[PDB]
Order: structure tokens, then C-alpha cells, then sequence
């Protein structure tokens, strides 16, 4: 399910702004 | 609503006069470091560290953002940090965080805001999974009014994300992190924001305008009601690749009214994008998805919030994650004093 693929991804934690 | 559209137009004409007076005359060094006892770190980011602090002389707690001047410099954030501070002290809306004092010293820059105790919306969203359409709409309406307010002052916000939205006592949102905010009448070109939330025009290295914020609202409404962002992957390079493609898939449970609005905001052609058309914001406000929303009650905070955070006294930080504490050093020599003279 899409929820499943998202929960298993690398970006489920707090997302910081781009700076580089 | 006709009479209400006039009242809004007249409101904004007058708020603009207040904004200009403070933008043209900014307040400087309204405090010093030693009047504050540093309790704990409420959150961090790519740039700064926000801490729960107590005023020694008054017993009052605030949230203090701390930026290291040597890092502002290496990261190319000098003009951005100056915009952040200048705009935040000149703004005044119910949904935006209050800047109490700011100051700097040899090593750092400090901005002392009202402490918003409910946590990031991020926290609550990830714990619960996804919000119901009427809960998602309650918050979307707050951000719709905020953007209407900001954009009329010629400001683009540029970092809309659940991590920058905090929940107050009443369950109402307070927008924090003005780090990419900018007063600009034309186009702007800085590649800045957070990956998932980047409009395709930013990615493509085109000049952009205030429409980037409306794209960001599409991304935020999708994330709040699906529980995941529309474009996701492991690496940023993969998300961008997805953004520009333009292909959105909605969960089966989204209403057709929700899907309609999002197709209008998640419009890759900035020409067709809601909030950037001849009618502007009224496109979003008069959408069928917001037919139940009483724009005036939400502005006046007369609507009962779907969720109220609980606290057990001041400096009560239970609604925030725990972070490792760093000691803050102040150097015996002033660092980059020229670049930060107006701060
Ligand atoms: N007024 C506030 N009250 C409580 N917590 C706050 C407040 N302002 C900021 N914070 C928290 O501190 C975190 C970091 O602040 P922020 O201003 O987003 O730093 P930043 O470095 O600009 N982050 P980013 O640019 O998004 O990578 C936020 O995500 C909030 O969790
Ligand atoms: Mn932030
Ligand atoms: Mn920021």
C-alpha cells in the first residue's frame, strides 16, 4: 500500500531545509 | 463575501501601513544572553537550534532561535537571516509566531519568540497517521488566510511544511521559521525550501513569484489528509524528478472536492495554478472544498479546534522530541560583525 512504502522510506523523520 | 471582500480589502490596506512603518524602522538589540536561563532544545534545523528559555528577571519562558554567524556565512544565509529578522519583527497576524526580542554577540544571532507549546504539527500528524478532511480543512484555512496576509505585503514565505507549523494552546497554528521569507515585487531565483515541497519552477531554475506558496499548500493539504506527501523517495534527486513529471495519484478516500482543489494547486503550469490567476486567493476561498468554512470565525478564532494539546504547567515540553544538548560557546573575538550590522 502507499502508506507502507512511505513508512519504509528514508524520509519519514523531520525534514530540514535545503542549504547545499 | 461582497461586503466581507470589502472589509478584507480595507483591513489589508491598513495592516500594510502598519507593516511599512516597522519594515522601514526595524527594532534592534532588545535583550542580552544573560537575562536568560537555557532550559532545553525544542527543535533544530539546517541552520538553527531553538531552545526553551526562561527570563531570569521576569520568570517568563520564550523560545529562542540561535544562529552561529560563522555557519550563516558558510551556508550562504547572510541576506536570508537579515530578511528573516526584519520581516518577523514587522508582521502582525493571529497565525504567525511573535518575535519578542532579538540581539547578537560575538558569536551568534538570537531571536526570542513566544513559546508555542503544542509541538509541531509534524509530531501529531505522524503519530495519528493522517487527518480527517474536516481537520485538514481547519488548518488549510489558517494557512490560506496567512498567505493572503503575507502576499499582500509583497512577501513570499517559501518554507511551508508541518515541521514549521506549531500548535498553540487553543489548537490554532502558529507559523514559525521565516528563514527564506522575502519582500519582493518581481521574480526571485534562489534555489531554497525543503525537497518534497519545492514547486517545479524552483527546480527548473526559473524566476518564480508568490505561486510557489500555493503549490506548497497543495503539498501540505495532500500530506495532512493522505498521511504521506504526494512526491516521495529516499533521495532528493528522486523527489525532484517526480515533481517536474507532474503526475499525482490521490488516495481512494479523498473526496472529489478534495481531489479537485489539489489538481488546481498541484498545477505544474504556474499559469493555470490556483492562487496565481486573475482572481488570486478567491479561487481557493470560493472552492467547493471550503464551502463550509466561515473565514471570519477562523480569523477571529471563534471555531472550536479538532485537537487541543495538553500541557501540565509552563515549560512543559512534552509535546516536543528530545534532542542532544550542545553547549553554546561565545568567542572572545567578534565574528563577521560587518555582515550583521543591521541585525
Ligand atoms: N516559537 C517557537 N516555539 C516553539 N518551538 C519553536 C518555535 N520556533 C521554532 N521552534 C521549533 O524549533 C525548530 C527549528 O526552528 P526553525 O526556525 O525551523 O529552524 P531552521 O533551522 O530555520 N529549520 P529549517 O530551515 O526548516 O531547516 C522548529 O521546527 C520548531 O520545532
Ligand atoms: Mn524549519
Ligand atoms: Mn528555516
Amino acid at each position: 500500500t502507499t502508506y507502507a512504502d512511505f513508512i519504509a522510506s528514508g524520509r519519514t523523520g523531520r525534514r530540514n531545509a535545503i542549504h547545499d | 463575501k461582497g461586503s466581507e471582500q470589502e472589509s478584507v480589502k480595507e483591513f489589508l490596506a491598513k495592516a500594510k501601513e502598519d507593516f511599512l512603518k516597522k519594515w522601514e524602522n526595524p527594532a534592534q538589540n532588545t535583550a542580552h544572553l544573560d537575562q536568560f536561563e537555557r532550559i532545553k532544545t525544542l527543535g533544530t534545523g539546517s541552520f538553527g537550534r531553538v531552545m526553551l528559555v526562561k527570563h531570569k528577571e521576569t520568570g517568563n519562558h520564550f523560545a529562542m532561535k540561535i544562529l552561529d554567524k560563522q555557519k550563516v556565512v558558510k551556508l550562504k544565509q547572510i541576506e536570508h537571516t537579515l530578511n528573516e529578522k526584519r520581516i518577523l519583527q514587522a508582521v502582525n497576524f493571529p497565525f504567525l509566531v511573535k518575535l519578542e526580542y532579538s540581539f547578537k554577540d560575538n558569536s551568534n544571532l538570537y531571536m526570542v519568540m513566544e513559546y508555542v507549546p503544542g509541538g509541531e504539527m509534524f509530531s501529531h500528524l505522524r503519530r495519528i497517521g493522517r487527518f480527517s478532511e474536516p481537520h485538514a480543512r481547519f488548518y488549510a484555512a489558517q494557512i490560506v488566510l496567512t498567505f493572503e496576509y503575507l502576499h499582500s505585503l509583497d512577501l513570499i514565505y517559501r518554507d511551508l511544511k508541518p515541521e514549521n507549523l506549531l500548535i498553540d494552546q487553543q489548537g490554532y497554528i502558529q507559523v514559525t521559521d521565516f528563514g527564506f521569507a522575502k519582500r519582493v515585487k518581481g521574480r526571485t531565483w534562489t534555489l531554497c525550501g525543503t525537497p518534497e515541497y519545492l514547486a517545479p519552477e524552483i527546480i527548473l531554475s526559473k524566476g518564480y513569484n508568490k505561486a510557489v506558496d500555493w503549490w506548497a499548500l497543495g503539498v501540505l493539504i495532500y500530506e495532512m489528509a493522505a498521511g504521506y506527501p504526494p512526491f516521495f523517495a529516499d533521495q532528493p534527486i528522486q523527489i525532484y524528478e517526480k515533481i517536474v513529471s507532474g503526475k499525482v495519484r490521490f488516495p481512494s478516500h479523498f473526496s472529489s472536492d478534495l481531489k479537485d482543489l489539489l489538481r488546481n494547486l498541484l498545477q505544474v503550469d504556474l499559469t493555470k495554478r490556483f492562487g496565481n490567476l486573475k482572481d488570486g486567493v478567491n479561487d481557493i476561498k470560493n472552492h467547493k472544498w471550503f464551502a463550509t468554512t466561515d473565514w471570519i470565525a477562523i480569523y477571529q478564532r471563534k471555531v472550536e479546534a479538532p485537537f487541543i494539546p495538553k500541557f501540565k504547567g509552563p515549560g512543559d515540553t512534552s509535546n516536543f522530541d528530545d534532542y542532544e544538548e550542545e553547549e553554546i560557546r561565545v568567542s572572545i573575538n567578534e565574528k563577521c560583525g560587518k555582515e550583521f550590522s543591521e541585525f
